[PDB]
Formats: structure tokens, C-alpha cells, sequence
């Protein structure tokens, strides 16, 4: 219980300015996966005929 | 014994930092789970593209 409370501090400098900048930094890193993850998904309409409505090859 | 009492003796160094350092901590800890949670996400429609 000590430990695990430990692990959650050591990726942040115990500086409040630098930890925001760390902040700002994960905020544009999560927009830009959310645009990727979205083209992805439209890509996905046109291809045609035919074949029932069912099959294999 | 002597592993907790050094364990308690670092986590007392962080928690002079304020409530307001806490927030903080607790907001990046959040944003790195999601990112984690995305970045899992897309890993897994790649492998579907039969």
C-alpha cells in the first residue's frame, strides 16, 4: 500500500510549472490519435455488386 | 519492517507539495489512461481488415 502510492509521483518532476507543460503535451498527443482513429472508421463504404447477400472466397 | 518504514519515509517528501500539486497529478494520471485506452483502441480495428 506504501509502494503503489509511490509509483503514481515518479513521471512528474515535483515542479507544478513543469508538470503542466507535461499536461499540455498529453492533451495535443490524445487529440491527434482521436483523428486517426476516425479516417479509419469512413474509409469503410463503397465497394459493389453482387455476391449473396452471403459468401466465401 | 524495514522496507515500509523507507517506503514512508519518500512518501512523506511528495505530500509537502500541496493539494494543488495532487490535482495536478491526478489530471495527468487521467489523460495517460485515456491515451493508453485510444492507443489500445486502434491497435485492435487494424487486425479485423479481412
Amino acid at each position: 500500500a506504501a509502494k503503489e502510492k509511490l509509483n503514481s509521483y515518479l513521471d512528474l518532476a515535483p515542479n507544478p510549472s513543469l508538470v503542466k507543460v507535461k499536461i499540455e503535451e498529453a492533451k495535443r498527443e490524445l487529440k491527434a490519435t482521436e483523428v486517426e482513429l476516425t479516417t479509419k472508421v469512413n474509409m469503410m463504404e463503397f465497394v459493389v455488386p453482387e455476391p449473396s447477400k452471403r459468401r466465401l472466397k | 519492517k524495514q522496507e515500509l518504514s523507507t517506503s514512508r519515509q519518500i512518501l512523506s517528501s511528495y505530500e509537502f507539495l500541496g493539494p494543488e500539486f495532487e490535482g495536478l497529478v491526478q489530471e495527468y494520471t487521467r489523460l495517460k489512461d485515456k491515451i493508453k485506452d485510444n492507443r489500445w483502441m486502434l491497435q485492435e480495428l487494424s487486425k479485423s481488415l479481412p
